[PDB]
């Protein structure tokens, strides 16, 4: 449940990212937002979460406005957000098997279905050779699959993605935009990025683009 | 008794010669000693128990015999003075 | 209490992915921490050892029996009119000239001492609160105040040099404790501290995905305090080596005195201080290098 | 090919500079660890002061027979000092030597029946040191004992090797402390290079997979070493000043009792630059072996 | 002058990149080798610059023999790589303008042309206004941009690109692209490895293939 209002996102730069946005999506469906390199749609993404504020404006999610809310209850919105980043952030002191299941660890799971869980996680996107190893010796396409099976644990209610399919051939990257379909039968919202145009134009749900954060 | 009494006298006067003498071996035992005693600052003022303490006792115990050594001297002077003056007033009226 | 143990077991393959490392940094924890132990067993070891040893003042009181025999017996009872002395053990009669005749080599020329005018010195010496200064000479006048004595005499001023040395030796000793202290809680500050900022990425991502404020600190406080246990450990071991180095060596320095000296070891319970302490500075410096480092990536 | 090394130099204070509650902590560290050797020294260096305070250990007093008067006691004394053991003798005798008696120990003079005075001195003998205690003090006795006519070859050690044992129980516990001393300088600064190095372990990594060069590598971290060492022995110097000027009022009172003008005399200049260069060559040290072990990491 | 004969790399892990690939290579040639996530591509590339030795095989570069190669030379063949990463082999805590002069600094340049020339690279990529902030508060597209900017100073001889475009947008891609296409006036060669084949469809140069270790092309 994504409501903007008119926001303006700047940094201590003095550059404005983001001057004026103001869009309105249902609960339970795609969006294709892309844009030129200027954009602001990652970090559009990004104000979502909470991580970055939206300094002046009011944005809304669900039925509570993330704009004065304490740092104490901050990290609990991210919780059922699975986004996965830019940069593929992981934990490389640990492997991998432990780095696709830190939600599953922190929202209390019994040790029993965690295993079952993350191997469900990694039936789906193809990693099963590769488990129990760090992710220093997982090339780029891995590591940045690895982040896409730490976001597709535990339901998440709402669902981000900025550059998926990056790294990632195009005959796998139609079966993981298929998984994201997979998910959007039941409830769930995806908020898919990306910068190609090729493989997300046999589909139409929200595909929107940004120039400078306008709209239309 | 004459002659006889100036035989008495002379060992009279070899045994107060003798305790003379140990008198000064008295003081050259203290002196040799007041010099241990010698000492500018340093550890030897110090040192562990028993035998400095046993030291200052010594040079203390000294303090009070060569005063003692003067009543003893005056004590066999009482009887020089007096007894070798009358034996010769006394040998000198017979005579 | 076992719910998350991943953190316990988590703290383990960061200490043993660098053992090198992890093994180097305990071994300058033990090394900073040996020098308070071993500065620490050196105080007590003296302080021990001031206890038969480091002798009071000594005062001299005359009590000859050329004015009175039963006086001189009978001094004692109003020579406790004065608070402070605790020995008041007097010599016979028989030491005096049992000790000339003994020491001194001159007791064959006082076989002919038809009287003896030799007096006898007191042991009275005060206790540890009452010492220096002028407090010998405030005590002046109630001594001259006693009867049956004839004079009394003022025979020691090194006490006051030995209790200005040592006050020397006490001044340099508190300035470097405090400052061995301080050495310590800072290698423990620092040398954790860079443990923490070698891994921000870990704090990055953990706070990045939806977390507790407590589950970020969870895997670092555990690690700084089994890093801070390990340095207390090592050292405790560490410098029981150095105890039994010296322990020949202080052998030589009993028999010169007579006794028999020995070593007093570290006990159980300051043992469990130490590691208590260097376990809770490792914890305060692990805190304390993450919810500062935690306020860094909330914008 | 100084292009290089300004850069270098730049690069290692532009990190230092930057994060100023971390290098002014890791400073803080190393010159904390540093104060104590230079402590410990200024006391080592004080009571070697009091080495014209400690004491002539052997007091031997050797006096020939009576009425030994004018030269014929001053030849004695003369060949009493011609040994290699003995080399510097005093001689005070006669009456005024005898004077101290009358009027420091006090007691009785009892000039009426003294006469002449049985023993003008005995023979105030100072030798060097204690290299002739008891182990070679027997040997040294046959020297003096083939001379017959002296009456004082009394030797009582009162000093025994007491105050031996203790000095070599000092000199040992101090040793046993100072190595951990400077193994603990050695170390501090052993692990807050390589700890600063295991932070920008990115950067080696980054650098070695462009075109780089091995020894430029080295170079801005050995000298961010050289200038942690160089700044901890520098505010090390700057803490013993103070401390210095903190025992100065100290050594005031027991100064009193002793009656002499007693300097700490600490911080002399030639020690303070060998303390800066050491700690520097230190900090080098670490760097270099850091950088080695982070290099040889990162090989194919 | 660049050839592989039958060369392979093993691993710890006991996977194999490679399986025995053989291609030869004029200089100044353009390549698109590509395949699926799981293939030789940025391994080869790995291989070629010297970061990894084969396991297997005997390498030439250039017109030297570059295997079991001595840690005092490998960084004296490195810096005619001009090598771009997947990741963003970036120097943080520093600036963009010093990240980039970097190269010039290992050539020796002097202080007066390494402005004129860093300033040129990043005017050419596209990137001159964002030349005194930090990689980390750079945008995580333009943080490859200034990957390509530092790999495309003080000429190299050969340049490698383990997939650029990849958090590039649909325009300024063909405008990246287009940047190496007057590279190939000269002598170095280009390694494009890139995913996506839309970029590729209205070009014709080399098509190089990777599946699951098997190349030859
Ligand atoms: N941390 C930051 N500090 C300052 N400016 C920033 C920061 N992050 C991003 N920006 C600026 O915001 C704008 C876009 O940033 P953003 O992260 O949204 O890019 P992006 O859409 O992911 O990029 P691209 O489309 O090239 O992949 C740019 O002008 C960039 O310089
Ligand atoms: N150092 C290493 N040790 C072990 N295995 C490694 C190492 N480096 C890479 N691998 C693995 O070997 C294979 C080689 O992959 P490579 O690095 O060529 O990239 P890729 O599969 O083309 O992926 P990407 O989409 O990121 O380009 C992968 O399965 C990777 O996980």
């Amino acid at each position: 449940m994504i409501r903007f209002e008119h926001v303006s996102k700047a940094y201590l730069g003095g550059r404005q990212a983001l001057q004026g946005v103001t869009f309105h999506m249902q609960p339970g469906e795609m969006a294709f937002l892309t844009g030129h390199s200027g954009a602001g749609k990652s970090t559009l993404l990004k104000l979502i979460c909470g991580i970055e504020r939206p300094s002046a404006g009011k944005i809304w999610f669900s039925g509570h406005d993330i704009t004065r809310l304490k740092n104490r209850e901050v990290p609990f919105l991210r919780r059922q957000i699975g986004m996965i980043f830019q940069d593929h952030h992981l934990l490389m002191d640990r492997t991998v098997y432990d780095n696709v299941a830190i939600p599953l660890i922190i929202a209390g799971a019994s040790g029993d279905d965690i295993r079952r869980r993350v191997s469900a996680a990694l039936d789906k996107v193809g990693l099963l050779d590769k488990a129990k190893n760090f992710p220093i010796q997982l090339s780029g396409g891995e590591q940045q699959r690895v982040g896409i099976a730490r976001a597709v644990v535990n339901k998440p209610a709402v669902l981000l993605a900025d550059q998926p399919t990056g790294n990632l051939d195009d005959a796998l990257s139609e079966g993981i935009l298929r998984l994201f379909e997979e998910f959007n039968r039941v409830g769930v919202t995806v908020l898919m990025a990306t910068h190609d145009i090729n493989l997300i134009s046999r589909r139409s749900y929200r595909m929107l683009t940004l120039s400078d954060g306008h709209l239309h | 008794q004459l002659n006889k009494q100036i035989d008495e006298m002379n060992a009279s006067i070899a045994k107060l010669e003798q305790q003379k003498a140990a008198q000064e071996r008295s003081l050259a035992a203290q002196l040799d000693a007041a010099f241990r005693q010698g000492e500018h600052t340093g550890i030897q003022l110090i040192l562990s128990g028993e035998e400095s303490q046993r030291g200052q006792r010594l040079q203390a115990y000294f303090g009070y015999l060569n005063q003692a050594r003067q009543e003893t001297i005056a004590q066999l002077k009482q009887t020089r003075e007096e007894v070798a003056m009358q034996r010769a007033e006394l040998e000198e009226k017979q005579s | 209490n076992e719910q998350v143990r991943y953190a316990f077991h988590g703290a383990l393959q960061d200490l043993k992915s660098k053992p090198f490392a992890t093994f180097l940094t305990v071994m300058v924890i033990a090394i900073s921490l040996t020098l308070p132990s071993v500065c620490y067993m050196v105080y007590k070891n003296v302080n021990q050892a001031a206890t038969q040893y480091y002798p009071s003042p000594q005062i001299t009181v005359y009590l000859q029996k050329t004015l009175d025999d039963d006086a001189a017996a009978g001094v004692v009872a109003q020579l406790q009119a004065e608070q402070g002395v605790e020995k008041v053990n007097y010599l016979s009669r028989e030491d005096a000239l049992g000790e000339f005749r003994n020491w001194s080599g001159f007791g064959g020329a006082l076989d002919m001492l038809e009287e003896n005018p030799l007096p006898a010195v007191a042991v009275v010496i005060p206790k540890l609160d009452f010492q220096g200064t002028e407090s010998l000479n405030t005590l002046r006048d109630r001594i001259t105040q006693i009867n049956g004595i004839d004079e009394v005499r003022m025979d020691d001023s090194w006490f006051a040099r030995l209790a200005a040395l040592t006050g020397l030796v006490g001044r340099v000793s508190a300035m470097i404790g405090v400052l061995m202290v301080a050495a310590v809680f800072l290698v423990i500050g620092n040398s954790v501290r860079l443990s923490i900022f070698a891994r921000r990425d870990s704090i990055n991502v953990q706070k990045l995905i939806g977390a507790t404020d407590g589950f970020i600190l969870r895997p670092f406080l555990y690690g700084g305090a089994l890093l801070g246990f390990s340095g207390a450990l090592l050292s405790l071991i560490l410098s029981e080596i150095l105890v039994l180095r010296l322990s020949s060596a202080v052998a030589e320095v009993a028999q010169v005195f007579g006794t028999k000296f020995d070593i007093n070891g570290l006990s159980f319970d300051e043992c469990l201080l130490l590691l208590l302490v260097c376990s809770m500075i490792g914890w305060v410096a692990a805190w304390l290098a993450t919810v500062q480092h935690l306020r860094h990536f909330t914008p």
